[PDB]
């Protein structure tokens, strides 16, 4: 994932959403239950980020 | 618990019915209305959330169905195809229950 | 339908109409070195080698997976 001109590569066990999509300009109004494309609520177990 | 009523349960052609939700809870993640007795998203009609106050439509939105804050669904023109069952999905804390079903008839 | 989890999707959706992805008129061209990648941990100079690895086939066709939208998301995309 590109963010702010850096690459947020993360080989990680994400519970991926059924309707995934990204945004150019995403905004969430403090709503912590919204996920763009993955809705893990715990730290997901992985090897590199 | 949650109860759903059709007012009126029998509607004439091209009139108004109100899918009146009763005793809905408060801290819901979101909710949406589902055509038929299924939960596949292509029969989801309109999806409105309580905590960000935006509504969005599904594939089967015919365009004349108003979704309200109390969960109620208002129809504008009752068509003959819209006879059948309707299921109201609710989600909370990334966990769901689909236990709000309703069926009416048109004459 | 990628994945398995239902999420609070804050965008519109409609299964109105879909197409095949626009297979591009451009084909993979490797004569400018595009499509290749450097060997790890070696440098060659002024030479020509027969190497191997993982590479695109020349003359095949690309794909445009870059779907787009404004506020609605097509369900038959997934
Ligand atoms: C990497 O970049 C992102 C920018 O989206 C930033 O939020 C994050 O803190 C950076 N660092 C790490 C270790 O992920
Ligand atoms: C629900 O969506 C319709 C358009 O489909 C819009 O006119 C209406 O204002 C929305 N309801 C609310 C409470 O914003």
């Amino acid at each position: 994932e590109p963010y702010n001109g850096v690459i947020m590569a993360s080989v990680c066990q994400y519970t991926i959403c059924q309707l995934p999509y990204t945004d150019c300009k995403p905004n969430t109004n403090g709503n912590k239950l919204i996920g763009f494309w993955h809705t893990d609520v715990k730290p997901p177990i992985c090897v590199l980020k | 618990e949650v109860t759903i009523e059709a007012v009126p349960p029998q509607v004439a052609e091209d009139n108004n019915v109100l899918l009146l939700v009763h005793n809905l809870p408060l801290a819901l993640g979101a909710f949406a209305w589902y055509k038929g007795n299924t939960t596949a998203i292509d029969k989801e009609i309109a999806r409105f959330v309580p905590n960000s106050n935006m509504n969005f439509t599904g594939q089967a939105y015919s365009g004349r169905e108003i979704i309200y804050s109390n969960g109620s669904l208002l129809f504008q023109m009752i068509t003959m195809k819209d006879m059948g069952v309707y299921t109201l999905d609710m989600t909370d804390e990334n966990y769901r229950r689909t236990q709000a079903t309703v069926r009416f008839h048109v004459h | 339908y990628i994945g398995d989890f239902r999420c609070i999707q804050l965008v519109n959706s409609n299964g109105a109409n879909v197409s095949a992805p626009s297979i591009s008129t451009e084909t993979v061209e490797v004569s400018q070195g595009l499509g290749t990648y450097y060997v790890l941990d070696r440098v060659y100079l002024n030479a020509t080698l027969l190497l191997t690895g993982y590479y695109p086939v020349d003359g095949s066709k690309f794909r445009n997976l870059a779907l787009r939208g404004t506020n609605s998301v097509s369900l038959s995309w997934f």
